[PDB]
RNA sequence: UAUCUGGUUGAUCCUGCCAGUAGUCAUAUGCUUGUCUCAAAGAUUAAGCCAUGCAUGUCUAAGUAUAAGCAAUUUAUACAGUGAAACUGCGAAUGGCUCAUUAAAUCAGUUAUCGUUUAUUUGAUAGUUCCUUUACUACAUGGAUAUCUGUGGUAAUUCUAGAGCUAAUACAUGCUUAAAAUCUCGACCCUUUGGAAGAGAUGUAUUUAUUAGAUAAAAAAUCAAUGUCUUCGGACUCCUUGAUGAUUCAUAAUAACUUUUCGAAUCGCAUGGCCUUGUGCUGGCGAUGGUUCAUUCAAAUUUCUGCCCUAUCAACUUUCGAUGGUAGGAUAGUGGCCUACCAUGGUUUCAACGGGUAACGGGGAAUAAGGGUUCGAUUCCGGAGAGGGAGCCUGAGAAACGGCU
RNA sequence: CAGCCGCGGUAAUUCCAGCUCCAGUAGCGUAUAUUAAAGUUGUUGCAGUUAAAAAGCUCGUAGUUGAACUUUGGGUCUGGUUGUCCGGUCGGUUUUUCAACCGGAUCUUUCCUUCUGGCUAACCUGUACUCCUUGUGGGUGCAGGCGAACCAGGACUUUUACUUUGAAAAAAUUAGAGUGUUCAAAGCAGGCGAAAGCUCGAAUAUAUUAGCAUGGAAUAAUGGAAUAGGACGUUUGGUUCUA
RNA sequence: CGGCACCUUACGAGAAAUCAAAGUCUUUGGGUUCUGGGGGGAGUAUGGUCGCAAGGCUGAAACUUAAAGGAAUUGACGGAA
RNA sequence: CCGUCGCUAGUACCGAUUGAAUGGCUUAGUGAGGCCUCAGGAUUUGCUUAGAGAAGGGGGCAACUCCAUCUCAGAGCGAAGAAUCUGGUCAAACUUGGUCAUUUAGAGGAACUAAAAGUCGUAACAAGGUUUCCGUAGGUGAACCUGCGGAAGGAUCAUUA
């Protein structure tokens, strides 16, 4: 959601302490620094190839993945650069010896590496507090398509 | 008094979080410094763990740095030229981190005259050789040259002077510099 | 609350003191030292409840003042100095040299060690970093920081410290099939060989460890301490030797061995 | 240590409740009450109000001691024995109490700080302060302030105004101790293979820059820059690099700034070693300070999941931060924590939001077939509070109340 | 008086006194709570034709649930673990004649995740063939090479729930072992010498909510190749690389 | 094969009338929604909400009381036969 | 056995008083006190060679064979530094309103419950002497009546052709 403009604030944004040397003459110009996050998560090429900055990106920024690694389907993609994961689960109650279907949401930051839509299953790593509620950061959109290419029925 | 509590701030949903405990010192946040440019003044403040934390007040001067050459100097500031958070800091002229400023530049020029010694704006026999060996390395990006000529180099200050006390920053080069210039133009 | 807490209540006192539930309100808070509060042992608890060389706190204090006690070479005068695992307590009157080593049940056993062995201290490796002026230094989970360690002394290894000088005699590399001693929870005090090391990215490296009886158990890496190579431990271990018998077995041992 | 009895009836079997019965580190009370051990005990109402007294201060061989004190006598012709007082230090932020608030808050386990401060702790550790280099602070730098002693005010208060001296690990200043290597400057010669006499700068913190901090394998053609050894065909060979799951990490260099931190003009014992025979240069056992890195004691936050009743609370949040962004500001640091500008989000019948609690949370307690139900002010762990609400000093640590406004 | 049932209206065994007598006993009553009893709050575990209780009826989102079907069966060895067969033995121990029971490897049209390499332990070997009872009893021994004997790095995992053992769930409490507080309620003590010194202890188990770890693959869901844009690979071209 | 319907035994049930479902329930678990918890006070008070109203849906407590009910049995009785 | 109307107690309900009280939020206006901040400068002093009287004011008439020299008029240059003070900020509280909760006076109203013997009826129970109910309207002194539709817990499981 949103994206595209690159350098488009009142300020103008670079990867901090990282340098695009004007004396030196490379083809890339912008020396794209990137992070390997680990835990058996690949750096998506969208992150390394592209252009966007983000402090709050875990691959092109200063946020570091650590602690818990959740997953979950995405409910809302409406806000800018963050997603609302919805982490369904069961709560036991011993008096009856059955379960509930319980809710909890997780507002997590999404790096423009990934395209995230509504109803996409998303793996998400814990990190620094990014904002008020955003303490989580998306690392792997599992449902890349989810029947996107194969929508039409006719032969 | 001025606190950094997430106790207050209703909630993620909206429910009014009741005043659980009287706010603590470890949660505190002090009054803003908002350093101008008008006589050199500093006041420290005894922080957590003791640890003094110099608050710039009306700070003149600071070492603004080149990238291409790899240098900085005992250089004066002129004025707050463009601050990208808020324009109220340009009327009042309150120097801050990542505010764009104009640099006295004379010191820089002097340094250059030692370093390369070719002059910007427009002896001894073995030192000639040295000079020859140096120079024609950095051609400089036009705007910078103009600034030098003027006596007013475009920088962005990147030391946080309300925390650090020092007002040390960065001579603007390349794309970012260009953007800043554009912004300035738009403003004026 | 409002800063650092200064007391330790006798129930809240860690169980491997083996203190009386009764007999005073508090227990001795082991002061800031080279060992963690709960994984430590203050010099009161040692000289009163275990050895019984002092009938009371005052007596202990007096003894300390007299300065026959030496925990790890240096002298000590603080009642509540946390002498922890591997620390060598030498009482110069008596010549009763001790090393603080755990019993199979968990509590600190009074190991009456010889004078020649009570001289070095075996100690783990917590970190390997470089300090100022580019000098590599090792840190021990048992207190010390030693500058300039043999480049192949990595994390969770063990190090024989000369103690008198405070240097490095030798080290053991942590690896498969090298005698190991346990310092955490349900397996605390046992001794074994090392079979696996479940790697696990972030969430605690486990270690499958078998003992002399071929009884397997698992602990976290931080709760394990490399004591030697199988057969030759670098320290004299107490009677039992980190076996830890079953309850029934223990009972049998008790009621077979009736020698009046 | 699974148990039921009386009661509608004219009599009967049910629904059904009442009543009994048993227990309660569950309160009260009524009688009574010889002994042994054990012992809660102004929570419940009024987190109502409080006379009086006490509950935090404290010196060692080792901070200062000409008390015009004690005590005194066989180290003081600057000092040396004890020591009131006071300044310096540290402590008073622990402990104790209480449960008013407080319902995803606290709290429980569980993670994380690659997101930070941390007196104390034990481990560590600083030749570079100099600034042109033919005559300059060292075997010890300065003036204060308190005790006292004196001149007092006041109706009073752990009230303190003036003089006279007088100290300090007070509090200010401030000395030594280079060689090398690397980076910026430099009298010319001799037509190249070009190559150097010699001058300045370089600790640690501080700041943004900037570089290194490598690493999935073997073999080339030659175009521009063009180096070493030439045994003048040409060869080029042995070419650096920690940790993590993971970094812009550790860390080390280049560049500067800096109202230039720090860099022992410190106290008790002991009184050694060479004579260039000066009282020369030298050297022991300790105390305290002081730098970032450890550690320990901790500290704020922070991940996940879990709370009692209510729909006679269905919308709430968003003018006055709601959700997110960007940037700043602030903070020890993360962060709408705050500011500016923009976007319109965010939560909700899987009960949001609101209301109630005679709700501090948990460990636990009572009951006790199994499942349960009720209670948890209260000996332990957390959290809050010191009549209420606010604000702040000092300090490593307080938004302290046996501190202040 | 009587919790309730009820007793009292000139014969009170129920009121008020004596004696007897019962119950409990240094305690016993009363009051309110509360737990049990209450299957009178019900998940286990209630009722609804008439006792209280089925919405007048149908529709219907959430919720709650939801038919059956994909790897079954047989062999071949091989570890245990108690009953047996004698105590083979100085009331205890080691095998066989036997057993059921729980595993493990395999082979069955069968892969258990797959490789880029490290160690290939081993002989599938056979290079000299023999230390040697007439021998396939036995090993100094290294070019092709069985890899499970372990790592250390890829590649990418259908994802759960469920259950397994484990690691963590502070002490006190609770359960609970030991032990002469004189007994116990307790407590963490104690115990034995020459009684010159020596010496046992201060256990174990619970807590199941959530997270971590591992084995299991029944049950329940989930997923995949039907414009095959699918799978592989001796493809053969290519295209974008990256280096 | 389908909806608007008798007799016996019930071993199944049920307090019993009765029930072939009101069965397969202390040998307690096919899947779901809804409702009830002594009687009265009371379908009231109040608030909501729905209505033109009448009323509807929703829905208390205080207080009170030892019975209120159900089913049947024998009676007694009935301007029932 | 059911209602109305009486008597005696108690519970709650409504309810004018422009009611009263406590607390929680809260508009507007004020705004204590500290913190930073703009200044402000009581006082304290160092270093300047800034001229002394000083009786060797540095080792014998003399810029003392002039000494941190005798020491104040200097004045310059600092360092620390109070009241006082300009703007912020946190914000107690107050003033006057507004609002939600919980309490609590409260004339009167209109209820319900208890109690053994009050009054006018006889509604229901027997086909209870018009069979009961239910819904609903309308009426009445009270049960209640009576429309309409429904039910049998009906006073009928029955009329064949
Ligand atoms: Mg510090
Ligand atoms: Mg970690
Ligand atoms: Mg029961
Ligand atoms: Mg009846
Ligand atoms: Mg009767
Ligand atoms: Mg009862
Ligand atoms: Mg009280
Ligand atoms: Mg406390
Ligand atoms: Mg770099
Ligand atoms: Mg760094
Ligand atoms: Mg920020
Ligand atoms: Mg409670
Ligand atoms: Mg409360
Ligand atoms: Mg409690
Ligand atoms: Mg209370
Ligand atoms: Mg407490
Ligand atoms: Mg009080
Ligand atoms: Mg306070
Ligand atoms: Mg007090
Ligand atoms: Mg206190
Ligand atoms: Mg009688
Ligand atoms: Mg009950
Ligand atoms: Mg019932
Ligand atoms: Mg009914
Ligand atoms: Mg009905
Ligand atoms: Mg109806
Ligand atoms: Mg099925
Ligand atoms: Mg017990
Ligand atoms: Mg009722
Ligand atoms: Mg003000
Ligand atoms: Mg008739
Ligand atoms: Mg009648
Ligand atoms: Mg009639
Ligand atoms: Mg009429």
């Amino acid at each position: 959601s949103t994206e595209l403009t690159v350098q488009s604030e009142r300020a103008f944004q670079k990867q901090p302490h990282i340098f695009t040397n004007p004396k030196a003459k490379a083809n890339r110009k912008t020396k794209r620094w990137y992070k390997n996050v680990g835990l058996g998560f690949k750096t998506p090429k969208t992150a390394i190839e592209g252009s966007y900055i983000d402090k709050k990106c875990p691959f092109t920024g200063l946020v570091s993945i650590r602690g818990k690694i959740l997953t979950g389907t995405v409910v809302s993609t409406r806000m800018h650069r963050t997603i609302v994961i919805r982490r369904d689960y069961l709560h036991y109650v011993p008096k009856y010896n059955r379960y509930e279907k319980r809710h909890k949401n997780v507002p997590a930051h999404v790096s423009p590496a990934f395209r995230v839509q509504v109803g996409d299953i998303v793996t998400v790593g814990q990190c620094r507090p990014i904002s008020k509620t955003v303490r989580f950061n998306v690392l792997k959109v599992a449902s890349a398509t989810g029947k996107a290419n194969k929508q039409f029925a006719k032969f | 008094g001025i606190s950094r509590d997430s106790r207050h701030k209703r909630a993620a949903t909206g429910a009014k979080r009741a005043q659980f405990r009287k706010k603590r010192k470890f949660e505190l946040g002090r009054q803003a410094a908002n350093t101008k440019i008008g006589t050199k003044r500093i006041h420290p403040v005894r922080t957590r763990g003791g640890n003094q934390k110099f608050r710039a007040l009306r700070i003149e001067t600071g070492n603004f740095s080149w990238a291409s050459e790899g240098v900085a100097r005992k250089t004066r500031i002129t004025g707050v030229v463009y601050h990208p958070s808020n324009n109220e800091l340009v009327r009042t002229n309150t120097l801050t981190k990542a505010a764009i400023v104009q640099i006295d530049a004379t010191p820089f020029r002097q340094w250059y005259e030692s370093h390369y010694g070719q002059s910007l704006g427009k002896t001894s026999k073995n030192t000639e050789r040295k000079w020859a060996a140096r120079a024609a390395e950095a051609k400089i990006e036009h705007a910078v040259d103009s600034q030098f000529g003027a006596g007013r180099l475009y920088a962005a200050i990147s030391s946080r002077p309300g925390q650090s006390g020092r007002c040390d920053g960065y001579i603007l080069e390349g794309e970012e510099l260009a953007f800043y210039l554009r912004r300035l133009t738009a403003k004026k | 609350a409002r800063g650092p807490k200064k007391h330790l209540k006798r129930l809240a006192a860690p169980h491997h003191w083996m203190l009386d539930k009764l007999s005073g309100c508090y227990a001795p808070r082991p002061s800031a030292g080279p060992h963690k509060l709960r994984e430590s042992l203050p010099l009161i608890v040692f000289l009163r409840n275990r050895l019984k060389y002092a009938l009371n706190g005052r007596e202990v204090k007096a003894i300390l003042m007299q300065r026959h006690v030496k925990v790890d070479g240096k002298v000590r005068t603080d009642t509540t100095f946390p002498a922890g695992f591997m620390d060598v307590i030498t009482l110069e009157a008596t010549n009763e040299n001790f090393r603080l080593v755990y019993d199979v049940k968990g509590r600190f056993a009074v190991h009456r060690i010889t004078d020649e062995e009570a001289s070095y201290k075996l100690a783990k490796v917590k970190k390997v970093q470089l300090g100022k002026k580019g000098i590599p230094y090792v840190v021990t989970h048992d207190g010390r920081t030693i500058r300039y360690p043999d480049p192949n002394i990595k994390v969770n290894d063990t190090v024989k410290v000369d103690l008198a000088t405070g240097t490095i005699t030798d080290f053991i590399k942590f690896d498969t099939g090298k005698l190991v001693y346990v310092t955490g929870g349900r397996n605390l005090g046992r001794v074994g060989t090392i079979v696996h090391r479940e790697r696990h990215e972030g969430g605690f490296d486990l270690v499958h460890i078998k003992d002399s009886l071929e009884n397997t158990f698992v602990t976290r890496l931080n709760n394990v301490f490399v004591i030697g190579e199988p057969g030759r431990p670098w320290i004299s271990l107490p009677k039992g030797k980190g076996i830890k018998l079953t309850i029934s077995e223990e009972r049998d041992r008790r009621r077979a061995q009736h020698g009046l």
